[PDB]
């Protein structure tokens, strides 16, 4: 500005830390759902880290919202903000993480592969959950909502100080009114389907009931193929398909959810009189008599005020059963699982 | 919006922004070689209303208006009042602000507008010439107060924990809307960057108690909290109103602006 005092303007702009003067990422996109894997450019750390180059110009409100909210929070469980990096000349804004070097995306992808090639270790399974839970639960004590859980979002961390402990990431910081309404379904509670007009705890954990399930099977159990409105009928189809179709006295409130007319035009109870979640777990080798069983069938209530709350979650006598989760969730033994590789597409 | 609610002890509020008053006064000193103490804390005044009207004219609740009067503050806690235009750092202060929300988005066009009409309408004795900035100039002063704050963007104010004591009081009704005002009142001073909020609204509290001849003193009693500190700001209350008593912002205002140290310009 030229009303700005010249003095204080040069010396800000001579002391301000530039992203391309300490960090070295050119040629190191890892994603862009702009994610590079940087190393520090005067070599006193050899760290790996995560620079998120933050989409658009300036500060929009979901930028805003973003670095609020990381600013603040601080859990082992949750990804943790070192620096924010304001770029004057082209106003762009960027954001340095520790690095993680694997995902539950990419894990499991791994075991799905694998059963081609021919299960997920269960000591791990229930550590992941656990660690899950820890960081949802200290979001959720915060009244900070994820609003977008699923496995690419479930970091885990590599070689390292941190081996194997989860980081959750890219929670879905701004959304207008708090709103599902306003601009994969595979993760998504049926109460969104039937058009909720606000995201809650409880649609948040059905997520994880969702993750847990997958890590079980290595299988989306919502799977499904892929607008503006709520109402996924192919997706309703798949969930009732699992779960079998929820009976009057386990979801009283349906009638209220602006899409139940709906839901009764086009749905029959009839249709899944066989379905039910023991039968679906039962085929993929999961004992309905099993601890892990009756946790993931509470997550996985329909009616989003019976499903069982993070804290509850974490209290489950699953965690007390042998084998007890570990703080590494590849409790000291050898990753198979391979790194990210670098993109040079253009 | 309850986000980091019970979080205070582990904020960066806490942490980084409850300053020592010896520091601040220190900082200040480059200011009060042209402006003297009285006429530094008639500035502060005049732009806490500044941003207050703003924000009425935009429709922001409270609590938005006084994270951009918090934002407002902590800028000139750190530097001079010739470093950047307070004029343009008020409506910057409120459009970062209310960004932080999610309910609802501030046009750049509404922004800009506001600035104008408000000060022309609400502030002409302080300023005859219109509103000279554009949304450029927002949008690059919110680069420096963004980096200013080290991103600290989640601020904590009295008006939850007053509205709790309040309730527990049982007395909603005949103390709440004296209190809450009070609170508004409390960010004519520099209260907001020396104490914790709860402890402000304590105070505010006990002053609506003294105006309105109710008699808590059982109730302040059964709290556990450090009354000498509660004091200390009933103290600045109370100052607060004898000063607001005797400055006549209207009359004096061009002439202390015209007082402010002014940007070296570019050679
Ligand atoms: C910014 C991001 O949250 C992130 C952070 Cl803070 C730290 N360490 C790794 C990452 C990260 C990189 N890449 C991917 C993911 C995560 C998810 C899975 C998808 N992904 C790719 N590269 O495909």
């Amino acid at each position: 500005d030229d009303k700005m005092d010249y003095d204080f303007k040069v010396k800000l702009s001579s002391e301000r830390e530039r992203v391309e003067d300490l960090f070295e990422y050119e040629g190191c996109k890892v994603g862009r759902g702009h994610v590079y894997k940087a190393k520090r450019k005067d070599g006193k750390d050899d760290k790996d880290y995560a620079l998120k180059q933050i989409e658009g110009t300036g500060i929009s409100m979901s930028a805003c919202r973003e670095i609020a909210l990381l600013r603040e929070l601080k859990h082992p469980n949750v990804i943790s903000l070192q620096k924010v990096f304001l770029s004057h000349a082209d106003r762009k804004v960027w954001l340095l993480f520790d690095y993680a070097e694997h995902d539950l995306w990419h894990i499991i992808k791994f075991h799905r592969a694998s059963k081609a090639n021919k299960q997920l270790p269960r000591g791990m399974v229930k550590s992941l959950l656990y660690q899950i839970l820890d960081g949802i639960h200290y979001l959720h004590a915060n009244w900070v909502l994820h609003r977008d859980l699923k496995p690419a979002n479930i970091l885990v961390m590599g070689e390292g100080p941190e081996r194997g402990r989860v980081k959750i990431a890219d929670m879905g910081f701004a959304r207008l009114f708090n709103s599902p309404l306003k601009p994969t379904f595979w993760y998504r509670a049926p109460e969104l389907l039937l058009g909720a007009r606000h995201y809650t705890k409880a649609i948040d954990i059905w997520a994880i009931g969702c993750i847990f399930a997958e890590l079980l099977t290595s299988e989306p159990i919502f799977h499904c193929r892929q607008t503006s409105n709520p109402y996924h009928h192919d997706q309703l189809d798949r969930i009732f398909n699992v779960m079998g179709f929820p009976a009057d006295k386990d979801w009283e409130d349906i009638k209220k959810m602006p899409e139940h007319s709906t839901l009764m035009k086009d749905f029959r109870r009839n249709t899944y009189t066989n379905c039910s979640l023991i039968k679906y777990m039962e085929k993929h080798k999961v004992k309905p008599d099993s601890k892990a069983f009756h946790l993931l069938q509470k997550l996985l209530t329909m009616d989003p005020i019976k499903r069982i709350t993070s804290e509850q979650a974490m209290q489950d006598p699953y965690f007390l059963e042998d084998p007890l989760p570990t703080s590494d969730v590849f409790a000291g033994c050898q990753i198979p699982y391979p790194k990210r590789e670098f993109l040079t597409e253009e | 919006d309850k986000a980091m609610a019970g979080n205070f002890w582990q904020s960066s509020h806490y942490l980084q922004w409850i300053l020592d008053k010896q520091d601040l006064l220190k900082e200040r000193q480059k200011d009060l070689k042209f402006l003297s103490e009285e006429e530094y804390w008639k500035l502060q005044i005049f732009f806490t209303n500044v941003i207050q009207a703003l924000g009425e004219h935009l429709k922001l609740r409270q609590q938005v208006i006084a994270t951009a009067t918090v934002y407002f503050k902590r800028f000139y806690a750190r530097y001079s009042l010739k470093s950047i235009d307070p004029v343009l750092m008020a409506p910057t202060c409120v459009f970062l602000a209310s960004k932080v929300e999610e309910f609802g988005v501030v046009s750049n066009t509404r922004l800009i507008a506001a600035a104008t009409s408000v000060l022309k309408t609400r502030f002409s004795y302080a300023f005859p010439k219109e509103f000279p900035y554009r949304m450029n100039h927002i949008l690059e002063c919110e680069f420096y107060l963004l980096e200013l704050m080290d991103c600290c963007l989640i601020v904590y104010h009295p008006y939850r924990p007053l509205l709790q004591y309040v309730q527990d009081m049982g007395q909603e009704d005949m103390l709440l809307p004296l209190a809450w005002r009070i609170v508004n009142d409390t960010y004519r001073t520099d209260l907001c960057l020396l104490y914790p909020p709860f402890m402000i609204a304590l105070a505010c509290l006990h002053v609506a108690c003294v105006v309105q001849q109710k008699d808590a003193r059982q109730w302040f009693a059964e709290l556990s909290v450090d009354m000498e500190k509660i004091l200390e700001i009933i103290r600045v209350i109370l100052k607060l109103y004898e000063q607001w008593k005797n400055f006549d912002e209207r009359k004096e205002m061009a002439t202390i602006l015209s007082k402010m140290p002014k940007p070296k310009p570019p050679p």
